[PDB]
């Protein structure tokens, strides 16, 4: 989920970018370098927001670029285990639905669909509940619960998170009113 | 002198849509052709899918159950904004892996500044 | 503020090194002039923009 960080950098500013000021030539740098990256303890890295205070340049033997201290706030976001998410489905696959949770895509397996056992029909290329007749399309709002992430490498694409939907609290929003209704039901009694 | 953090902060969807729309608008003045990057825009689709509250707004609403508890972390009033609860059972759900659960009661004004 | 022997190389290095990877020079300089020529003309002319620092 979504957040802003404080943090403190050294940019390599080459000499090409001399002419202007250290705030842009900064931001320029981070953008190049940070944006559009996963960190393994942060998350995605989305945009950078803005350099508070840039130090003056230390010229090191080999490069004659300037080496800045920088504090630059980024805006990253941080997927959590064993949180909620709220999204919608992009796509599915007999092993399992994509659920979109941000700047990444969340995997919902087939055995955490339904704890009613499920069929992919191909009729339209959907899942569908055996004897709930509940269903799942491309372009639903659901609701799941996030359980497991693995990050492999700063490319974003190549992580991957995946999420459950059986328990309790969760579903399609429907489902969830149904459910709502029946402990309405069931206090009334 | 390498990498460092100096703070952090959580935040909510309709700050992350304000901000990203800032940067599109940057990027649109500036001629380019695709003023987000893919994952980026995918991010602000999403925002814009849930983005319920106005970014101000939303500000206040954050401000405001700070105030009222102390138990509570940033991160918690974020995601109460983001998901808007209207009953027991969502902030149940919320909370249900959180170490704490607060007494209905607080649940009720959790709604309240919900609505206000 | 006098600069040592070191100090002074290590300037003019640094400048002509910049000024190799496109860095604009700070004077006007003669056609086919060699890039630590040009840094040359510039100390001596005295527009320096690097600073040594001492402890």
């Amino acid at each position: 989920m979504y957040k802003i960080v404080t943090v403190k950098d050294v940019v390599r500013i080459p000499p090409t970018m001399f002419t202007m000021d250290p705030k842009e030539a900064a931001k320029i740098i981070l953008r190049e370098t940070y944006e559009g990256t996963y960190d393994k303890d942060e998350g995605v890295i989305l945009s950078i927001l803005e350099v508070k205070d840039i130090k003056d340049g230390i010229i090191i033997p080999g490069d004659g670029a300037t080496y800045h201290e920088v504090v630059f706030d980024v805006l990253v976001w941080e997927p959590k285990i064993h949180e909620v998410v709220e999204g919608y489905v992009a796509d599915v696959m007999p092993f399992g639905a994509f659920i979109r949770i941000g700047p990444i895509d969340g995997l919902v397996h087939i055995s955490q669909l339904m704890d009613d056992y499920v069929v992919y029909d191909e009729r339209n290329k959907q899942f569908v509940g055996k004897e709930k007749k509940y269903l799942l399309k491309i372009g639903d709002l659901v609701r799941a619960r996030i359980i497991n992430i693995s990050a492999k490498s700063k490319v974003i694409r190549e992580n991957r998170i995946g999420l459950t939907m059986r328990q309790p609290g969760l579903g399609k929003f429907e489902w969830i009113e149904k459910e709502k209704k029946k402990e309405k039901e069931e206090g009334k009694k | 002198i390498g990498r460092g953090k100096l703070g952090e902060k959580y935040i909510t969807i309709a700050e992350a849509k304000e901000l990203l729309l800032k940067r599109r608008e940057e990027e649109v003045k500036a001629g380019i052709e695709e003023p987000l990057y893919y994952e980026a825009r995918l991010a602000l689709e999403h925002a814009e899918r849930f983005a319920k509250l106005p970014a101000d707004k939303a500000k206040e609403a954050v401000e405001e159950l700070m105030n009222a508890f102390e138990w509570m972390s940033d991160r918690i009033a974020c995601k109460i904004v983001d998901i808007m609860p209207e009953d027991s059972m969502d902030l149940r759900v919320i909370f249900a892996k959180e170490e704490y659960q607060p007494t209905q009661e607080e649940m009720k004004q959790i709604l309240d500044i919900l609505d206000k | 503020f006098k600069y040592t022997r070191f100090e002074k190389a290590r300037i003019i290095g640094a400048r002509a090194l910049q000024i190799s990877m496109g860095a604009p020079v700070l004077i006007d300089v003669p056609p086919g002039i060699t890039p630590l020529e040009a840094a040359i003309l510039e100390f001596e002319k005295g527009v320096i923009p690097i600073t040594v620092i001492r402890p």
